[PDB]
């Protein structure tokens, strides 16, 4: 029937091979291009991955919902200003890359 | 009797019980897969948790990355004390990308058995540990 | 009243036993639609049953060319003429019908280049009416047969509406003027009497192989239900007759199937030789189980001892493919390994006769219906049905054929849910028992709640199983069967003086313990002085006063001119034996055993004859 | 003589105010069989009547045993007691548990999971039930191999940390491995359908392939593989 869980199980293993196979492409071609699809993996991957993490441990009708909500806040927050430094900022690639020469 | 009234007939008498529970984290034998999967979630909290702080303070804190970078350079930290920051943020970040391809295996149903989890577990160890040193000096 | 909590529990039909019986018994009601209770001291997939390996025989030809009537002669052949031939009958009869239902519940048969149920060879089993050599109709899954049989009925018994009493330890039958009305049982859990009345009831509890040390049979194989019969007077059948199997592991007593004798391992003694061989030349090691053993047994004192003690046998499956005992022989190739400590594939077992079948029970009518002994004739006792090895149709007689138990449990299992159906209707009136009823099982428990003297319940136990393995072994004296049957009457003595220590309510496994010695030393009186009763010998049964096979007549000329023997002359009759509780007192009568069959003219009679495998 | 130590836990809810408390006794392993089971019946009969545990077939394929014996959770009437006599071996009950009465765990949840999941054989025509076999080859019935010897002792279930903390939602290992066991057997037509019942966060999704229960099964069968086996058919199932 409607395959619901199936799918976001699928859809987990898609990203993270994606996420594995951007991390050496983002250090062989560092561009403002590949800046951003990094910062889409790496919060989508992570929103699914605290996902996990809650849906595992927090028992609870009610304290459920809110760490469901408490987290889709704090990882918007976060795409956000991954965003928001590829644009007015050096920018992820760049910006490890001065890190490391540091 | 339905297996819904089962499950819920144990909880109620269960739960309004004097039932002791049996010891589990006490008493359960420490292995490698069993310590390298707690692992595996505590690199992938920590590692969010930096990405998340990382860009979040990209909204709230005033100036650009230089700025930030020129300050870390007022610290004036040593080599070897320097190198010890490189080394704490690979280190969680390669294990758990290593880790995370042995994982990637098992969805494919391949080396799921005793001998393979210490085998495969020890190889991403290793190389856990050769790679973090081969990023730190990078 | 209501110093124990009772809860009255009303059903249409009552089935006291989860194993391969009770199970296939409990959930063929529910399928016709009557409302029915399982009563189970221990889970169902827990059961005995589980532990059986060889087989289930089903002439269902998949190997070679099968008549059943074949399979019906064998069986009867191998009961010495003390099986009843109706019921004999029945089972082959049903044996490919109940086989191709259990491969249709989902049971993962071993199979075959066809795709059908592989079948293999068995000790005691014969083509052409006992003429065309070796016959191959053991359906199996790959050595762990029973295991299967158990859990693909117990999963089908969940598509139904069935009442599970999951650890519920019954005490005794609810009888009203010679009536069954169901179980009184207490429930491990709490401690909470329970009286669970229905129209009819069925009593599966299985053998009673823990009467004696040495034995293939588990902790809880207590013969429970045979008790229960027991205390309300009602009669046992052959419950001297004893199966010894002849290969089971030396140390803890663990079974190594038979499937081992018929996918073609051999027995070996400490010389070297094929002994059996020497004995029986035309069956050889695949010959009846319990002529194997009596051999076996007769081996070790000549001489031919294979141990540090020289007290056991070996069993070589060596000579076979190495991975043949990975595709048919599993489990017996892990068993052997863990307690014997031994390699199958470069090393033989050690074997020993020990305690396995018991083919004597409850007298059952080949419906499953219990008989009693009224008027020197077949009375039916009311609402009460008995199947598989608590049973006694006697369709096993003297001996038990090679793997003949598990169809035992499925044919006479689908019997006695068959023989309900058609006499009674669900839903209607189910008896009343009295507010009182009951109470004696409840005061019984009660005493045994603060049990206080001098010999402790483990230690009664334990000084009843040397008694029965030193006096009622494989070979049996009259004058050794003498003392014996004393010794095991001083033992009823001391249940007074029983010591208890576990005085709790929940999971008070100390107090059912002595429940089931209660139920044990029952079980042992009647197969200990009816054994010393018997002056012949027959199947298992041998007596070395009287190594002749006594019948109505001499079968080893034509039944021409000889004068048929008086009943009270021969032995060729089944012994029924009754226990007074009060004082331990042994009283036994005898009943005629069935010769015809259901219809003569489509299964014919087998008169008997000088049976040697 | 030869004397070994065993830590029992014990406990009686028949006593009042009595709470989880461990308790020693001391075995000649001359005199005593070579298993732990062996003990546990002879301080039973000999020592002290007052313990209780689930026995029953002594051979391994009954699950009655089922305990932590030294940290894993096995049978006790397979696991051999440690001859170093050096050493205190410690026995507990199945892991996060609610204990009936010492060493016996309720395994009626357990059980109840198993009925969910229909361990039965299921076709489109019920027309035919009791006069044919049903032919499966030989090669159909080697995808069998390794699923049917399950005993369902739960030593698997009550080792995965998934099932101690999510133990009302999650399956686990013993009941799941059957939910594989009844998809790839040839003869079954519901297939689809028993995918379908696997189709929220819990079910089967809250495996995360920690391969405890693999490592502690008595019978030496891969529930972890299993489960995984299910995952993927679940990604591919079409229509
Ligand atoms: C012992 C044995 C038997 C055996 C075998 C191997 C061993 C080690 N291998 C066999 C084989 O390969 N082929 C074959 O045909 N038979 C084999 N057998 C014999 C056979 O399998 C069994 O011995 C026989 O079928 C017994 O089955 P049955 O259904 O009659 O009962 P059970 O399996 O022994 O289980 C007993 C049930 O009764 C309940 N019970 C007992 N007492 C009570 C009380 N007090 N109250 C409530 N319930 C009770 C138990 O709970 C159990 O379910
Ligand atoms: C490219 C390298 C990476 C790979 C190959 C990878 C792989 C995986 C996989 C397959 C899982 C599934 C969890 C499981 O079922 O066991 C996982 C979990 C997780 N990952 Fe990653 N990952 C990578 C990088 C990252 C990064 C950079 C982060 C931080 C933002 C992260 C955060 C997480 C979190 C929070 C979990 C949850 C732990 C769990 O579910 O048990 N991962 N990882
Ligand atoms: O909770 C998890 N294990 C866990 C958590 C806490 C303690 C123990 C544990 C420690 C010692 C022995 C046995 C279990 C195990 C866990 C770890 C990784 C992925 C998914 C999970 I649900
Ligand atoms: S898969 Fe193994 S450990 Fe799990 S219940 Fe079955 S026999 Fe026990
Ligand atoms: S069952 Fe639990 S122990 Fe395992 S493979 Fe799934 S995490
Ligand atoms: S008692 Fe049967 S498995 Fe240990």
């Amino acid at each position: 029937s409607s395959k619901a869980a199936s799918l976001h199980w699928t859809g987990e293993r898609v990203v993270s091979v994606l996420l594995l196979g951007l991390l050496p492409a983002a250090y062989l071609n560092p561009c403002s291009a590949m800046d951003y699809s990094l910062a889409a993996a790496l919060t989508l991957h992570g929103h699914w991955g605290i996902g996990q993490v809650v849906t595992d441990y927090v028992r609870g009708d009610a304290l459920q919902k809110a760490a469901k909500a408490g987290l889709l806040a704090l990882s918007a927050f976060t795409f956000a200003g991954l965003c928001y430094f590829n644009y007015h900022d050096v920018g992820i690639c760049k910006a490890v890359a001065m890190l490391w020469k540091l | 009797t339905t297996a819904k009234e089962e499950m819920e007939r144990f909880w109620n008498k269960n739960l309004g019980s004097n039932r002791p529970l049996s010891p589990h984290i006490t008493i359960y034998r420490w292995s490698l897969p069993m310590a390298m999967s707690i692992c595996h979630r505590g690199t992938g909290i920590a590692l969010s948790a930096g990405v998340s702080l990382f860009g979040l303070s990209a909204l709230l804190l005033p100036g650009n990355f230089e700025s930030h970078l020129e300050l870390v350079k007022s610290l004036c930290l040593g080599p070897t004390l320097i190198y010890t920051a490189k080394f704490g943020i690979v280190f969680p970040l390669m294990y758990h990308t290593w880790n995370g391809i042995r994982h990637l295996i098992w969805d494919l149903g391949k080396g799921l058995t005793i001998p393979q989890l210490t085998q495969s577990g020890v190889v991403v160890l290793i190389l856990t540990v050769l790679s973090s040193v081969g990023l730190a000096a990078m | 009243s209501t110093q124990y909590p009772v809860v009255d529990h009303e059903f249409d039909a009552v089935v006291v036993g989860a194993g391969g019986a009770g199970l296939r018994a409990a959930f063929g009601l529910s399928e016709a639609g009557f409302n029915t209770a399982c009563v189970t001291k221990l889970f169902p997939t827990r059961s005995h049953t589980v532990a059986a390996q060889g087989g289930i025989n089903a002439a269902l030809g998949n190997m070679e060319e099968d008549n059943w009537r074949w399979h019906f002669y064998d069986t009867v052949k191998g009961s010495d003429w003390l099986g009843d031939q109706d019921a004999i009958h029945y089972m082959t009869e049903q044996a490919p019908a109940s086989v191709v239902e259990l491969e249709n519940y989902g049971m993962p048969f071993s199979r075959t280049e066809d795709g059908k149920i592989y079948q293999r060879a068995f000790g005691g089993q014969s083509l052409k009416f006992g003429k065309g050599g070796q016959a191959h109709r053991c359906c199996c899954v790959a050595d762990r047969t029973g295991h299967s049989l158990l859990h693909t009925l117990y999963g089908r018994s969940l598509r139904y509406d069935t009442s599970y009493f999951v650890e519920y330890f019954a005490l005794d039958l609810l009888m009203e003027n010679g009536e069954c009305r169901g179980v009184i049982a207490l429930c491990i859990e709490d401690g909470s009497i329970h009286r669970i009345r229905a129209r009819n009831t069925v009593v599966a509890t299985g053998g009673y192989g823990r009467t004696y040390f040495s034995c293939t049979s588990a902790h809880t194989s207590t013969g429970d239900g045979t008790a229960m019969v027991t205390r309300a007077g009602l009669p046992c059948q052959d419950l001297e007759f004893v199966q010894f199997h002849p290969t089971g592991i030396y140390g803890a007593g663990c079974l190594i199937t038979e499937g081992c004798r018929g996918e073609g391992g051999i027995l070996i003694n400490s010389q070297g030789e094929r002994f059996m061989e020497r004995y029986a030349p035309v069956a050889k090691d695949l010959a009846s189980r319990d002529v194997v053993s009596r051999s076996m047994t007769l081996e070790i004192r000549e001489g031919r001892g294979c141990g540090p003690e020289k007290d056991h046998v070996y069993l070589q499956l060596h000579h076979l493919p190495p991975e043949q005992l990975a595709v048919r022989l599993p489990g017996i190739s892990e068993t052997a390994m863990i307690f014997a400590g031994v390699d199958v594939t470069k090393e033989p077992i050690p074997v020993l006769p020990t305690v396995h079948y018991n083919m004597g029970g409850i007298p059952t009518n080949y419906k499953g219906q219990v008989l009693r002994h009224v008027n020197g004739q077949d009375q039916v006792v009311p609402g009460l049905y008995a199947c598989g090895e608590a049973a006694c149709a006697s369709v096993h007689g003297a001996n038990r054929l090679g793997a003949n138990s598990l169809l035992d449990l499925v044919v006479f299992g689908r019997a006695c849910a068959l023989s309900i159906a058609e006499s009674c209707r669900p839903g209607d009136k189910v008896p009343s028992i009295k507010p009182n009823a009951g109470e004696e099982s409840v005061m019984n428990l009660d005493k045994l709640r603060f049990a206080n003297g001098t010999i402790r319940t483990s230690e009664l136990r334990l000084s009843m199983q040397k008694s029965m393995q030193s006096h009622a072994a494989v070979f049996r004296v009259g004058s050794v069967l003498q003392e014996g049957c004393e010794k095991i009457l001083r033992l009823y003595g001391d249940l007074q003086h029983l010591k208890t220590f576990d005085r709790g309510m929940v999971w008070n496994t100390d107090l059912v313990e002595t429940l089931e010695l209660q139920n044990l030393m029952l079980c042992a009186l009647q197969t200990i002085y009816g054994a010393e009763a018997r002056k012949e010998s027959r199947g298992a049964h041998a007596r070395e006063d009287f190594k002749e096979r006594v019948d109505e007549y001499d079968y080893s000329k034509p039944i021409q001119g000889q004068q048929k023997k008086p009943f009270q002359e021969h032995w060729r009759k089944h012994t029924l034996s009754y226990v007074d509780v009060k004082t331990g007192k042994v009283s036994l009568e005898y009943r005629p055993v069935i010769d015809k069959t259901l219809n003569e003219a489509d299964c014919a009679t087998v008169p008997p004859a000088i049976r040697s495998y | 003589p030869r004397i070994k130590k065993f830590a029992i836990y014990r406990w009686d809810p028949d006593k009042t105010g009595d709470k989880p408390h461990m308790q020693t006794y001391e075995i000649d392993l001359n005199n005593c069989g070579p298993m732990v089971l062996d003990a546990l019946i002879k301080i039973k009969n000999e020592i002290d009547s007052t313990l209780t545990f689930r026995r029953s077939c002594r051979e391994g394929i009954c699950g009655s045993c089922a305990m932590n014996i030294n940290g894993g959770n096995t049978l006790a009437c397979t696991r051999r007691i440690d001859t170093n006599l050096d050493k205190v071996s410690k026995i507990y009950p199945l892991p996060h548990m609610y204990v009936i009465k010492d060493l016996v765990p309720d395994l009626s949840n357990f059980y109840a999971q198993y009925k969910s999941i229909e361990p039965y054989l299921k076709k489109k025509d019920e027309s035919q039930e009791g006069k044919q076999q049903y032919l499966q080859s030989i090669e159909e019935r080697e995808k069998l191999d390794g699923l049917y010897e399950c005993i369902l002792c739960a030593c698997c279930s009550t080792s995965c940390p998934s099932y101690w903390w999510n133990g009302d939602k999650y399956l686990g290992p013993a009941v799941l491995m059957q939910a594989y066991r009844w998809m790839i057997d040839s003869r079954d037509d519901f297939t689809e359908e028993r995918l379908a019942k696997l189709q929220d966060p819990f079910s089967l999704y809250r495996c995360h392939t920690i391969m405890n229960c693999t490592g502690t099964c008595p019978k030496g069968l891969n529930p972890g593989k299993a489960i995984a086996e299910i995952k993927k058919m679940m990604a591919t199932y079409k229509e």
